[PDB]
Parts: C-alpha cells; sequence; structure tokens
C-alpha cells in the first residue's frame, strides 16, 4: 500500500487474500479429515473401556 | 548535452533529499510510466542506491 | 444528468482526471475517485484568445 497507488494495489492483494485464503482452505479440510480419524480411535477406545 | 544510445551515461546520485514537484512543475513531461511503484507515492519512501 | 463546464489553460487541461494533483485541482475543481461519466475538453483559440 505504501509503494502502490489504490487500485493496482487490489489487483495485487487480490493474489494475497485468494492466495491466503487457499492456504487456510487447505489447512481446515486436513483438520477435518485428521478430526474423522481421531473419532473412529475414539470410538474404539470407548469400545473397549 | 546527453550521450549518445550506444554509450549511455550512468551518474550516481546519493546523501541528499529528494523532490520530484520539481519534475512536474517544469515541463510537461508527457510520459512518466513507472513500473515498479506508483509516482504518487514516490514523496513516501526511502531509496537504497 | 449533470454537465459543468468552465476553461482552463491548455497545460494542465488533462488535470480533470480525478486522482491527479495540482492547484487547479485542489483550489478550484476536484473530481471524486469514483467518478462514473465523460470529460470532453477542446482548443478555442479561435473565440478567447
Amino acid at each position: 500500500f505504501s509503494r502502490l497507488d489504490p487500485p493496482e494495489a487490489e489487483v495485487q492483494i487480490d493474489r494475497l487474500i485468494t492466495g491466503r485464503l487457499q492456504s487456510l482452505q487447505t489447512y481446515v479440510t486436513q483438520q477435518l479429515i485428521r478430526a474423522a480419524e481421531i473419532r473412529a480411535s475414539a470410538n474404539l477406545a470407548a469400545t473397549k473401556m | 548535452r546527453f550521450a549518445s544510445v550506444y554509450a549511455w551515461n550512468r551518474k550516481r546520485i546519493s546523501n541528499c533529499v529528494a523532490d520530484y514537484s520539481v519534475l512536474y512543475n517544469l515541463a510537461p513531461f508527457f510520459t512518466f510510466k513507472c513500473y515498479g511503484v506508483s509516482p504518487t507515492k514516490l514523496n513516501d519512501l526511502c531509496f537504497t542506491n | 444528468v449533470y454537465a459543468d463546464s468552465f476553461v482552463i489553460r491548455g497545460d494542465e487541461v488533462r488535470q480533470i482526471a480525478p486522482g491527479q494533483t495540482g492547484n487547479i485541482a485542489d483550489y478550484n475543481y476536484k473530481l471524486p475517485d469514483d467518478f462514473t461519466g465523460c470529460v470532453i475538453a477542446w482548443n478555442s483559440n479561435k473565440l478567447d484568445s
């Protein structure tokens, strides 16, 4: 924002906002699959106890 | 005098305070394309070399 | 539809565009950054001179 005028500055930050959202989308999705993997172990642990 | 195309000059400017309004006031300077920084921000940065 | 008519000197005729800086824009007539319209400027040296 310091080096670029207002219109182009958005063009550039669009790449970062979509880029960083893609980083969080991947992070959350990996957590969802891991959470289900832990749950199947928790249900097995509850079954054995 | 300005140099020729095939042997272009290179002057190193350092250790001073940069004001760009003198450029805009004197002569039209029709083409002022900039490739890494917007001209209106040139007054709010600091340059290495 | 609103029409604004005036006469400037031909040196700064291109400072009408929003986002520019200068005496005429900052002190006489400035347009918003989100201007939605058109501008028509011509030379009338045959009449006013």
